[PDB]
């Protein structure tokens, strides 16, 4: 028993239901606007579509009530469905309307914790960086090329840390300490080092850059990581290896030769066969101690730089999703003023929430104003750009948006200060434009008008069934083709051979591309001014009558 | 266009008792009980259709 089981039976038993039923009956919840409009359909595919307020005549129900199928799993969907009242929110305005719900307001002193978070982070992976001797080798050769005058100043710093004299001369000590500190690599080495990477701290790179160096680095670690998965795997899976006692031996180093030799020592026999492949996996190990001999330093600090750098990553990322979901409902309040610019809601939503990531990502607290204020600058130029460019249908470059909305301001205030209406010339006065632009501009503001917009009803008629096409040259003229055809093709019977191949060839009757004088004269191979003389005889001769007679009306 | 609901507590909701309600809609019959019997104050016209 529910507040519907009495209702389906109705339906089909007294024939129909009217909208006042299917109004109370509804439980409490789903009442949303037009919920109804799945339960009426399911209800519609059983015979119901009563009228306004119920009428009735019309012995036709029946037909329509076959009409609709046996299936009935609808009838299931139904009962299950308004049998547990969860909200059958389908409009995705409000699910997401709860899901950014969720996030409460991380107030201010939040605010400035996490951005200390992302900055910490950031200076966590700038410090990571420093510490192998493959990184400022690529430092210096574009430092060089920037120096040398093979590349700009402003393409790799944008302003040191505690002038470009004073970028030469760190530049000159740097090439100094490093170029000791390799040639002292044999404990002392690495301290020099850590000094060493202690001066390069000063440095700030252009975010280019910096992404660039921490792409080189991951590109350089996945080969690491690529040649010891590889030589992991064919070592466990092809020779067998006892995963504890892989543990056991071969980590710690992944790079000397002592685990191999112990596992061929161990006398397994698939430690024979490790022979098989002892080339491939042997030269895997070599490759990555020359790898290891660029790095230099040993097999754990890349371990410990590789996590160190995936922690900062993380914990800024994680900062930076706080402040994104606390700041989503900024977005949208923002995003309120923009929507009837023809574009949808939860676009603009999206193209605020672009912007919000851009602003939270370049914000700096220590300023000392709120995120807020600046977050919005971001948000509005973002809606703004994207309302823009997605709007209409032939896109338009956004100078001339601001300028048809800048015209459309004056038009509006003349016509209020004037009382008629602004002419196109008074218009121009208003502005600095030629006058000769207005009207360009004017035209260019026309939105395309719907190929479906019902026309004055005589019903089922719209527009798209009055649109001609002008390509199709009429039939008329293909007959007229044909007889021209015909027409020359006795003509040109009339002519002698070689006459006949030599109008025919200049031209195309009969042929494909026509080949001009040198050509023509090369397939006869006499090429002068006799082939021209030729066709110019031909055309003389022609022009007297009765050979033109045909082709003298056949002109219009 | 809402559910449907019963309808006194309209005439009621302005503050209405219910005596005052069937004072309203209803005339009365008044009885009084006396030497033990009873006896009903008649209107014949009342009587039509009984
Ligand atoms: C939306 C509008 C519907 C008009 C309509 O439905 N009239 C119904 C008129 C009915 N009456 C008054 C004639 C009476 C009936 O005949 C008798 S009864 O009242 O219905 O009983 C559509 C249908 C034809 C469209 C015009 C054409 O594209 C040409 C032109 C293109 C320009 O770029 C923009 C302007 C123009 C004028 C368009 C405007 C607009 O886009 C029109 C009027
Ligand atoms: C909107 C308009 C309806 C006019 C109408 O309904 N008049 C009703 C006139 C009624 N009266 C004045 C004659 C009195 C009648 O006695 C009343 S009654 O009709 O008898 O009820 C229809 C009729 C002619 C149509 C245009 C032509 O195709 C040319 C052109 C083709 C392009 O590809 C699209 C644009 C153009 C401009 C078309 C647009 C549109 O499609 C028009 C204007």
């Amino acid at each position: 028993q529910s507040q519907l089981k009495l209702l389906v039976t109705r339906g089909k038993e007294q024939g129909y239901l009217t909208y006042a039923e299917v109004n109370d009956h509804l439980p409490e919840d789903i009442v949303d606007s037009d919920q109804i409009e799945d339960i009426i359909q399911m209800i519609n595919d059983m015979g119901i579509q009563v009228m306004e307020e119920a009428p009735d005549a019309d012995d036709l129900m029946l037909a329509e009530n076959t009409a609709d199928e046996d299936a009935a799993e609808a009838a299931a969907q139904v009962l299950s469905s308004v049998e547990s009242e969860i909200g059958r929110t389908t409009d995705p305005v409000r699910m997401y309307m709860r899901e950014m719900g969720t996030v409460e307001l991380l107030t201010r002193e939040g605010e400035i914790d996490i951005a200390k978070r992302i900055e910490d982070g950031i200076n966590q992976v700038q410090c990571s960086v420093a510490e192998y001797p493959e990184a400022i080798t690529y430092l210096l050769e574009q430092y060089d090329r920037v120096e040398a005058e093979e590349a700009r100043l402003s393409d790799l710093i944008t302003g040191f840390v505690d002038d470009p004299e004073l970028a030469r001369e760190k530049f000159a000590e740097l090439r100094a300490q490093y170029v000791v500190t390799r040639d002292t690599i044999k404990a002392t080495a690495q301290e020099e080092i850590l000094k060493l990477s202690e001066v390069f701290k000063q440095f700030r790179l252009v975010p280019k850059q910096f992404d660039y160096l921490v792409n080189s680095m991951r590109v350089m670690m996945d080969r690491v990581r690529t040649q010891e998965r590889l030589i992991m795997k064919l070592c466990v899976e092809q020779c067998k290896m006892p995963k504890k006692n892989f543990i056991t031996l071969f980590t710690g180093n992944e790079t000397s030769d002592t685990w191999f030799n112990a596992a061929i020592a161990m006398n397994k026999p698939w430690s024979e066969k490790l022979h098989d492949v002892s080339e491939e996996v042997h030269r895997a190990l070599q490759k990555l101690q020359q790898i290891e001999e660029e790095t230099g330093l040993t097999i754990e600090q890349v371990k410990d730089i590789n996590r160190r750098m995936s922690i900062g990553e993380a914990k800024a990322r994680r900062a930076k999703k706080e402040m994104v979901e606390a700041n989503l409902r900024l977005v949208i309040s923002i995003a309120k003023k923009y929507t009837n610019r023809g574009l949808q809601f939860l676009d603009l939503i999206q193209e605020g929430n672009i912007g919000l990531m851009k602003a939270v990502d370049k914000f700096e607290y220590r300023r000392g104003y709120k995120f807020s204020t600046y977050a919005t600058w971001w948000i509005r130029q973002a809606i703004t750009r994207s309302i823009a460019d997605q709007a209409r249908t032939i896109r338009i470059p956004v100078h001339m948006i601001e300028t048809i909305n800048k015209l459309n301001r004056i038009s509006r205030q003349m016509l209020q200060e004037m009382g008629r209406e602004p002419t196109p010339e008074e218009l121009a006065e208003r502005m600095l434009m030629p006058e000769d632009k207005i009207r360009k501009v004017l035209k260019i503001a026309k939105e395309p008008i719907s190929m479906e917009t019902p026309i004055g009803d005589d019903e089922d008629s719209h527009l798209g069934d009055f649109i001609e096409d002008t390509t199709l040259e009429l039939p008329l003229d293909s007959a007229t083709t044909e007889s021209l055809r015909a027409a020359t093709h006795d003509v040109l019977a009339g002519l002698t051979a070689r006459e006949a191949k030599v109008l025919r060839m200049r031209f195309g009757i009969d042929m494909n591309t026509d080949y001009t004088l040198e050509e023509v004269g090369k397939q006869f191979d006499v090429t002068r001014e006799r082939i021209r003389q030729i066709e110019a005889k031909a055309l003389r001769k022609l022009r007297h009558p009765s050979r033109s007679e045909v082709l003298r009306s056949f002109l219009d | 266009r809402r559910r449907k609901l019963p309808a006194t507590i309209i005439l009621r909701a302005l503050n209405y008792t219910t005596e005052q309600i069937l004072d309203l809609f209803f005339e009365k019959v008044i009885f009084e009980i006396r030497d033990n019997k009873l006896q009903m104050e008649l209107v014949p016209e009342r009587l039509r259709g009984e």
